[PDB]
């Protein structure tokens, strides 16, 4: 379990997926052309995790970019990063599905399937033993929602003992840009909690709040939003490609964070948040990074963590850190904020100390927890889905392809059963 | 006797195990490259030094008998890139391609049995080269899947093949206060269910207690795992100090299981390292006989998060090293017994096994410990150890009453009723630990 295959689905997944490889190549010192720049003993020995050793000393990633918009792939290969990806994994279509879940699931998304699963079997034979699959999709579109959920059911069918760590994008309940978003988000959870072993809740509303408060960025664009997401995706698989004191595997983050198969929605986070210019005014210490992880203004979710109760928390301290300062500052938060942690599990947060440091920052830390406050985001989507289903609005766009009124009732019923289980363990 | 086989498994086994051989090479003057430079003869690196732990091969080289078996390649591959890469044989390192994480079910039934057929062949070929094998040495880590699952599986297969072998163990019990894992109490009850019915002596150490022995005593501002492994390595070196050298009272490993473990069960001794002094206060200490002896029973110098004053002492074992007087040992222990705090049992009239060692120990350069003239090792068995086992049981009853993490064990190959039998065996051990200790 040392090779990780990353797959990007949809236009939103391609913008975040392609930007994710730019940060990975910078840590290991890989040029955007193919020839490696600087190799060390802690980086060259772990190049097989996200890259493959081809010919003439060329390292190419195993990214699988599948979408239904030709303008998305053509906008990446013509830049200055498409030379690293193999020109054999980009699989697109002619027609676009738009924001319809029924098109990319069995209508327009059913045209590929065999072509997408063909490149997956080729990468499994070239590697020794697979580990996980990082699928980056979104909830609200047509390709990332319709075809993104169908690909998860096909990988688990052929690889039942493989991890399915997906980075889904949850809708924002504060002024959305689409209309048929609850219809594409409700049907996505019905196919996500039945195959994916773990997922992460990320919304776009909490991204603009961070750039306008801590980062102090005047009118952030779509490029700056990918930096906060790629930093969390790269901060999870740190002990797999770098040694450390208390390492952690992808299966370790599932046993210690998923108490019940129906409860696997996590809350991502990162630290610190130093603005441009205030570098000397901020001290990078262990107690400073701890307060930034348990704060409500630094979370990538639209839910309030103070209202709910925490269950399983996972911390990842990187850089020149000491285990003594980690275990001390961790107990002070649990002892002071005892009302936020449930007494049913005395071990709500574990320790994962790393030894390497990112290129630039001296001390980095991320926050991953599975509190009971995640049910608030599921209630806002359920209220908007039930209000539009009563009037039968925007229904002919799905029933004309092959949908039925029985499938929408089963997807809505599963949304109420998930929220009902979070209230039982919360008490 | 002669040779002693050392086995290091798990995450803590591969880290602390490297610090044990680092101290052994400094006391015997063994070059890390695998030579005999700086030593020649003398008991500090001669015929009495090459025997035990290490092994004499050809071309003037000396390789140890350590067998590093870890289910994570991110730890074994790091040791190969370090300076201590020429000591042990390259074939002794057996890595894996599937991380068992911290799950006891995978490292005992699925992943634990994939390498079980290969680890038994290395021990069999190594035991044949030992002209008179004494016992074994294990380094467990209760809190994961490799140091708990593979460790309990290897101990069961090794006890059935041999039997009459001093199978030592230096496990690391979880801290009763700050924990490091979520499914940590699950890997603790399942480990003690098979450790009691196979192992003969399991030295327990607490990671939280070492933090107190370095911040208040050593005054270390930022202690890490590089300093915790040095204190535990000095404890293992103090037990086998009478066998690897000379002294007035030679103590064998078979004597630790007689004067401390009279019953077939109950074999969980504690540890309290006394020579704990920093380099800044090295000129403000007398290091007398009665001063170091009184520091053994102090809770501040104990490597186990427990209060021995609330309980009663059953059987102690002191290991005096360096240059000490035989008459001063019998007088310093008598003063402690007359304090009316030890609370000796009625059957044992003494219970203070002493062990005078003539070879003075040393300290690792990566620590704040100076070269002392004497060292005292405390290996006692108190009745307050059941208090630490009670706190672990309380954390297991809360997670089992509502079925917290259960599907991770049943889906791999473990019956749900196994947790009930393991809890009943742990509860029966704690019940008999207080009933016998109340009138011993
Ligand atoms: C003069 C100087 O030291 O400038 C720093 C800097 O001022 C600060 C504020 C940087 C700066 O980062 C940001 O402002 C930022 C912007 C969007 C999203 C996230 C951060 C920096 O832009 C980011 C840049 O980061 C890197 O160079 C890392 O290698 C980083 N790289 C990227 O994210 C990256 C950006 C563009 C293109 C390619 C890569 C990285 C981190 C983790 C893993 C891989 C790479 C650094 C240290 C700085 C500047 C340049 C000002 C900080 O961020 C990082 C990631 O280091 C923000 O807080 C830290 C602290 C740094 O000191
Ligand atoms: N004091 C100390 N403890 C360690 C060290 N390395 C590992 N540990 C132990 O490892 C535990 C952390 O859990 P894990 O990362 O899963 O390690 P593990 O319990 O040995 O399980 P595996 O990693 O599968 O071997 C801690 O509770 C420690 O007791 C170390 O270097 N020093
Ligand atoms: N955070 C973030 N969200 C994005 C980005 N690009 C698109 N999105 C989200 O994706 C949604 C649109 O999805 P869309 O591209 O139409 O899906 P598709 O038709 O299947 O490709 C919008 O609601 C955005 O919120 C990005 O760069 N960052
Ligand atoms: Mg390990």
């Amino acid at each position: 379990m040392r090779e990780i295959i990353h797959i990007s689905t949809g236009q939103c997944g391609n913008q975040i997926g392609a930007k994710f490889w730019e940060v990975i190549c910078d840590e290991h010192g890989l040029d955007f052309n193919g020839t490696y720049h600087g190799h060390d003993d802690i980086q060259k020995e772990r190049l097989n995790v996200y890259f493959n050793e081809a010919s003439s000393g060329k390292w190419v990633p195993r990214s699988i970019n599948v979408d239904l918009e030709p303008g998305t792939i053509d906008a990446v290969r013509n830049s200055a990063i498409g030379n690293l990806f193999r020109p054999d994994n980009y699989i697109f279509g002619q027609s676009s599905a738009g924001n319809v879940w029924a098109k990319g699931h069995y209508t327009e998304g059913a045209e590929l399937v065999d072509s997408v699963m063909d490149v997956i079997r080729r990468e499994a034979e070239g590697c020794d033993s697979l580990q996980g699959f990082q699928i980056t999709h979104s909830l609200g579109g047509g390709t990332g929602s319709g075809m993104g959920t169908l690909l998860i059911s096909k990988i688990r069918e052929e690889f039942p003992d493989r991890m399915m760590a997906t980075f889904s994008v949850l809708p924002s309940p504060k002024t959305s840009d689409t209309v048929v978003e609850p219809y594409n988000a409700t049907l996505s959870v019905h196919q996500l909690v039945e195959h994916s072993d773990e997922t992460f809740c990320i919304d776009n509303e909490a991204l603009y709040d961070i750039c306008q408060r801590t980062l102090k960025l005047n009118q952030p664009s779509y490029g700056d939003l990918n930096h906060l997401v790629s930093s969390v995706m790269s901060g999870v698989t740190t002990s797999l490609r770098y040694p450390g004191q208390l390492n952690s595997d992808l299966r370790k983050l599932a046993v210690n964070l998923v108490p019940f198969p129906r409860l696997h929605f996590f809350m991502v986070g990162f630290a610190p948040l130093t603005a441009i210019g205030s570098q000397s005014f901020r001290s990078l210490t262990v107690p400073e990074l701890t307060q930034q992880m348990f704060d409500a203004k630094n979370m990538m979710a639209a839910a309030d963590p103070r209202n709910g109760r925490y269950l399983t928390v996972a911390a990842f301290f990187r850089g020149k850190v000491s285990v003594k300062e980690v275990e001390d500052e961790m107990h002070k938060v649990q002892s002071k904020n005892s009302d936020y942690f449930v007494e049913w599990i005395p071990n709500n947060v574990q320790t994962a100390v790393c030894s390497v440091a990112p290129q630039g920052l001296d001390m980095a830390a991320t926050f991953i927890a599975n509190s009971t406050s995640i049910q608030e985001l599921f209630k806002r989507v359920g209220d908007q889905f039930s209000a539009m289903f009563k009037r039968k609005a925007f229904l002919h766009w799905y029933t004309s392809e092959g949908m039925d009124e029985l499938e929408f009732s089963e997807a809505e019923s599963n949304m109420n059963d998930l929220v009902s289980e979070y209230q039982q363990y919360q008490e | 006797m002669r040779e002693v086989i050392s086995i290091n498994v798990g995450q803590a086994g591969c880290q602390i195990g490297n610090a044990c051989w680092e101290l052994y090479s400094l006391e015997h003057g063994i070059k890390p490259d695998g030579h005999l430079e700086d030593g020649l003869s003398k008991p500090k690196g001669g015929e009495e030094g090459f025997s035990t732990f290490f092994h004499e091969t050809g071309y003037g080289k000396f390789v140890p008998r350590a067998i590093y078996v870890d289910l994570e390649p991110n730890v074994i591959d790091e040791v190969r890139n370090g300076p201590y890469k020429d000591l042990f044989h390259p074939e002794q390192l057996i890595s894996g391609k599937e991380d068992a994480a911290n799950n006891y079910a995978r490292g005992h039934y699925t992943v634990g049995r994939e390498i079980l057929g290969d680890v038994l062949d290395r021990i069999r070929k190594l035991a044949d080269q030992c002209d008179g094998l004494q016992g074994f040495l294990f380094t467990h880590s209760l809190g994961g899947g490799t140091g708990s699952g593979l460790g309990s599986l290897l101990l069961e297969e090794l006890s059935a093949e041999y039997g009459k072998k001093s199978k030592l163990e230096f496990a690391v019990y979880p801290a009763p206060q700050v924990s490091t894992s979520v499914v940590e109490p699950y890997n603790t009850v399942l480990t003690t269910h098979t450790t009691l019915e196979h192992a003969d002596c399991t030295f327990m150490v607490d990671n939280e207690a070492i933090y107190d022995m370095c911040k208040r005593n050593l005054d270390i501002p930022r202690p890490s795992f590089a300093n915790l492994n040095n204190l535990i390595a000095q404890v293992v070196s103090s037990v086998t100090a009478s066998l690897r050298f000379d002294g007035s009272l030679n103590v064998d490993l078979n004597e630790f299981q007689t004067n401390l473990v009279p019953y077939p069960r109950i074999h969980f001794p504690l540890v309290s390292y006394s020579p704990v002094l920093s380099k800044s206060k090295a000129f403000h200490e007398s290091n007398s006989v009665s001063e170091i002896t009184n520091a053994c029973f102090e809770p501040g110098n104990q490597m186990v998060k427990c209060d021995p004053r609330d309980g009663k002492y059953m059987a102690t074992c002191l290991l005096y090293r360096g240059d000490v007087v035989t008459r001063d040992v019998q007088r310093a222990v008598e003063q402690v017994k007359n304090k009316k705090t030890v609370q000796l049992v009625d059957w044992c009239p003494t219970g203070f096994k002493i062990g005078i060692c003539y070879e003075p120990p040393t300290a690792t350069p990566n620590s704040q410990l100076a070269t002392v003239d004497r060292a005292v090792c405390m290996l006692s068995n108190t009745t307050s150890i059941a208090e630490a086992w009670k706190r672990i049981d309380r954390k297991f009853d809360l997670m089992y009453a509502k079925r917290a993490f259960v599907h991770w064990y049943v889906g791999e190959g473990m019956e749900e009723g196994e947790f009930t039998e393991a809890r009943e065996d742990l509860a029966a051990l704690e019940r008999d630990y207080i009933e016998v200790g109340a009138d011993s």
